[PDB]
């Protein structure tokens, strides 16, 4: 992969990540796109950001780690944009997704567990 | 299935040098420990209650922002007057401590810096011009620094993937370096040549810590198995496991017994060396344990970092929680205790580094 | 100790030999998601082959075609729509998770895959001599397939729980928010992970003094939870 894609989720974590992103697509908690992830990071309504390590060039989302350090938001890189795009319910590749906060939604326990797990990945 | 490989004779002359440097250090350490045992237990236990009355009064003073990027590692210099932090940008700042004024940030890295480590003879025996620091980064990068250049002196190019940590031998002539080649290298400063490329893990190696007498070097990495190498023989001396998750920090104690490996499974584990056991598995933190550092020369306590926002003091031996050094707003990435024992700094993901002291 | 044992091993044992010792293994499948248009297309093509194979089985001639849909005619069609609703209740009557298929699917929901390492909570409570709350702890530890112990002592009684992480989250939701305790509070002392599981099952061991409780923990190789919870309890009691 790309060495600047950091932290990188392993296979079990990215399976949980894509299932949580799929559930957030179902629960309408998901904002697909690097510009929409940038927006929901700026508005501070983002639970966590997933990104795609196989985005060429990578730097079109590498501003999003910096935004995730200026907003205190967990960020993590998925292996490939095609799997992440399919995990958002679109056939196109999506390189950056924002799972966002909602009013007491039922994914908050899964989102909290994945937040605690992907803030362990950057080490 | 221990496979053996012929190395160059630079490795052999370096190992005989490490032997003749470490054996008088080990003899002097064992004789001073024998003299520390022979004084009466009233004086010793009163001295440890003195130290614990000080350590429970570890209050935070001089918390200072490092960068717009989270700091990854601090290492107290000898003479304990400087403090080399390592931001996740390229910068490796050096703060004049306890005053925490900045002194000549070190530029020359690009990706996330891992550890910057002062020389063991940096302030005390090393001139400012000579190599004094050694940083390492998230690309293949280890590079030495002086205290007066702000752009490095000759780097180390034996690496191709992320180097996690760096530590010096207590000589200073050697520079251990965990790589993500599932191996750790051991660079040398007199010959200016990589003498050793030890592959002994199944996954990537994270943290290396040398025995303070200089003989041993513990490693431990993302394979959850910590090793204890002798420098002199290759020959992993005490394989240690019981951690299931990635060991993120080793330190050897100034009394030659203990190794506290702090791992990703929120434990810390204090291993002996004269028993080859796991003496005590400290249930340290709520999240993973990155920095584990014993006290210097006397070595009476154990400070654990955390990826919850804390850092804790455990007595040694006994391992009861003397003081939680909480207060950070982010994950505590790395720490070090000053070589006089009086000062304790922990960097964090809060972009700050602090100082804890007796009141 | 006269000389530590590596120093006794060398005092000469060195030469130009670096080695590759005994590599030990550290102690995968990806789900397929579809976009909603692909769900519609997959459903419609499965249904098109389903209609095609039902009309195929009509074309072979195994059966007459299914049911197509003043008191006498809609009395006939009332019996036929009773037949239709009855067939819907037949297709719900089979494929029903009869009485214990619910039990095995609730079990495979709750019983995780703990090897790959077991998540361990350690709680301390000031007092759980209440029967209802020690029942909630025992029953929910047994029912969430959590292992562990509740050793019982004055002012610090220790609940070591040991299971998969999805059960650990439910037990900390129970222990920290659902069990309403009250000066008596329960805290989360530790939440870590160990290599594999130590205790037998949730058994309320007890001794009123501390040394035998540490001995009971040391039987399991788990005395560090006791020493940690005891020491932070007495440090809260002093502070």
């Amino acid at each position: 992969v790309n060495p600047k894609a950091y932290p990188l989720a392993d296979a079990h974590l990215t399976k949980k990540l894509l299932d949580l992103v799929q559930q957030s697509c179902n629960y309408k908690q998901l904002r697909k796109g690097a510009n929409e992830a940038t927006k929901t990071l700026n508005r501070g309504i983002s639970e966590f950001i997933v990104m795609a390590a196989d985005a060429e060039p990578l730097e079109i989302i590498l501003h999003l780690p910096l935004l995730c350090e200026d907003k205190n938001v967990p960020y993590v890189f998925v292996r490939s944009k095609q799997a992440l795009g399919r995990a958002c319910g679109v056939s196109r590749p999506v390189i950056a997704c924002s799972v966002t906060i909602k009013e007491g939604s039922q994914l908050k326990q899964q989102i909290q567990s994945i937040q605690q797990s992907i803030e362990r990945l950057l080490v | 299935q221990t496979w053996y490989h012929e190395g160059p004779n630079s490795l052999k002359v370096a190992r005989l040098w490490i032997a003749n440097y470490s054996l008088p250090r080990a003899m002097k350490r064992l004789e001073e420990a024998r003299l520390h045992k022979e004084i009466p237990e009233t004086t010793r236990t009163s001295q440890m209650q003195e130290l614990h009355k000080s350590l429970r009064s570890l209050n935070n003073f001089c918390s200072q922002i490092g960068d717009d990027r989270p700091i990854s590692y601090c290492h107290f210099s000898p003479n304990s007057k400087m403090l080399a932090t390592a931001c996740w940008s390229g910068l490796c700042k050096l703060w004049s401590v306890p005053d925490c004024n900045l002194l000549h940030t070190l530029r020359g890295h690009n990706t996330n810096v891992g550890a910057i480590v002062f020389h063991p003879k940096s302030t005390v025996s090393l001139d400012p011009k000579d190599v004094n620091l050694a940083s390492c980064a998230a690309d293949g990068s280890v590079k030495l620094w002086s205290l007066d250049s702000d752009e490095p002196v000759a780097d180390i190019e034996g690496h191709t993937v992320r180097v996690a940590r760096v530590m010096w031998h207590p000589s200073g002539r050697f520079l251990g370096t965990t790589c993500y080649d599932r191996s750790w290298r051991l660079w040398d400063l007199e010959a200016q040549e990589e003498i050793l490329h030890q592959e002994g893990h199944s996954m990537g190696v994270y943290d290396i810590a040398f025995h303070q007498d200089g003989s041993l070097a513990g490693t431990g990495g993302l394979d959850a198995f910590g090793r204890v190498w002798d420098l002199r023989t290759g020959r992993c001396i005490m394989f240690l496991e019981g951690h299931l998750k990635e060991i993120y920090g080793i330190n050897f104690s100034p009394n030659g017994y203990h190794i506290a490996t702090g791992s990703g499974d929120n434990t810390c584990k204090v291993w002996d060396l004269r028993q080859r056991r796991c003496v005590y598995t400290i249930p340290a933190h709520q999240n993973l344990v990155t920095g584990v550092k014993f006290e210097p020369i006397h070595g009476n306590f154990l400070l654990t970092g955390a990826y919850d926002n804390t850092a804790k003091i455990w007595t040694h031996p006994g391992w009861s929680p003397l003081k939680t050094l909480a207060g950070h707003e982010g994950k505590v990435m790395g720490l070090d205790i000053s070589s006089d024992g009086q000062l304790i700094a922990t960097c964090s993901y809060d972009r700050t580094f602090k100082l804890w002291m007796a009141e | 100790p006269e000389i530590e044992w590596w120093d006794s091993y060398i005092i000469f044992g060195i030469t130009n030999l670096v080695e590759h010792p005994a590599q030990l293994n550290p102690p995968v499948t990806l789900g397929v998601y579809l976009t909603k248009k692909e769900q519609k297309k997959l459903r419609r093509q499965t249904r098109r082959e389903a209609q095609k194979e039902l009309q195929e089985k009509v074309r072979l001639g195994l059966m007459p075609p299914p049911e197509p849909k003043p008191t006498k005619v809609e009395a006939h069609v009332r019996a036929q729509m009773a037949k239709r609703q009855k067939a819907h209740e037949e297709a719900n009557a089979a494929r029903k998770l009869t009485a214990e298929q619910r039990k095995v699917k609730k079990i495979k929901k709750l019983k995780e895959d703990i090897s790959q390492g077991v998540h361990i909570s350690v709680y301390r409570v000031r007092n759980l001599s209440n029967p209802a709350k020690k029942f909630k702890i025992e029953a929910n530890a047994g029912q969430l397939y959590l292992t562990g112990v509740v050793v019982l002592h004055k002012d610090v009684n220790v609940v070591v729980v040991e299971g998969g992480p999805k059960a650990q989250k439910k037990f900390k939701r129970l222990m920290l928010h659902r069990i309403k305790w009250d000066t008596n509070k329960c805290v989360l002392v530790w939440e870590g992970t160990a290599k594999d599981r130590s205790f037998g099952e949730m058994k309320f061991k007890q001794c009123p003094t501390e040394n035998m409780a540490r001995e009971h923990f040391k039987k399991h190789g788990a005395e560090h939870y006791w020493d940690l919870a005891l020491s932070e309890s007495v440090l809260e009691s002093t502070d």
